[PDB]
């Protein structure tokens, strides 16, 4: 009985980690989508500029 | 020794192989799924020492 | 998940600093001012009409 304290703790602890990430998570997903649609506006414009057809 | 270091470059570069395999998006949240099922299988295990305290 | 976190800090910072840095240059900075366009002499002869 003084083991079913420390576990009763610790299992307490493990929770509210959970909870931390599962909030987190959802703020990372959205920033790793944002990042990806400028990636490929970036890419866009390079290669507008690489043609030149205004130049030609 | 020698074949411990190279063992050490040899398993490094195949550890570095597998960490560019994980995709952030669908391993992040994987990630919270055996975390969460983890919690489920320790609860069953507690629980089977409170019931010895018990008797 | 923390090493996936700094994967994605890592994207995000990439692309941030090549649209940031692209947003110098003179035509761009030109295009945010509002009479850019250069029919204002024009549009105030017209307005006078």
């Amino acid at each position: 009985r003084t083991m079913s304290e420390n576990l009763r703790r610790n299992l307490a602890a493990l929770e509210a980690k959970i909870s931390e990430a599962k909030t987190k998570k959802n703020m990372l997903q959205a920033r790793a989508k944002a990042a990806k649609a400028n990636a490929e506006l970036q890419q866009t414009l390079a290669a507008a500029a690489a043609a030149a057809a205004a130049a030609a | 020794g020698l074949f411990d270091r190279l063992g050490r470059v040899v398993r490094a570069n195949l550890n570095d192989l597998v960490s560019k395999a994980e995709d952030p998006e669908k391993v992040l949240e994987q990630a919270v799924i055996d975390m969460q099922e983890d919690l489920v299988q320790l609860r069953q295990a507690v629980a089977r020492t409170i019931a010895e305290e018990k008797r | 998940f923390e090493r996936m976190e700094n994967k994605v800090l890592d994207m995000e910072a990439t692309s941030q600093a090549a649209g940031e840095l692209a947003g110098f240059g003179i035509e761009n900075q030109f295009a945010q001012l509002e009479a850019s366009s250069g029919v204002e002499d024009e549009l105030a002869a017209l307005k006078a009409s």
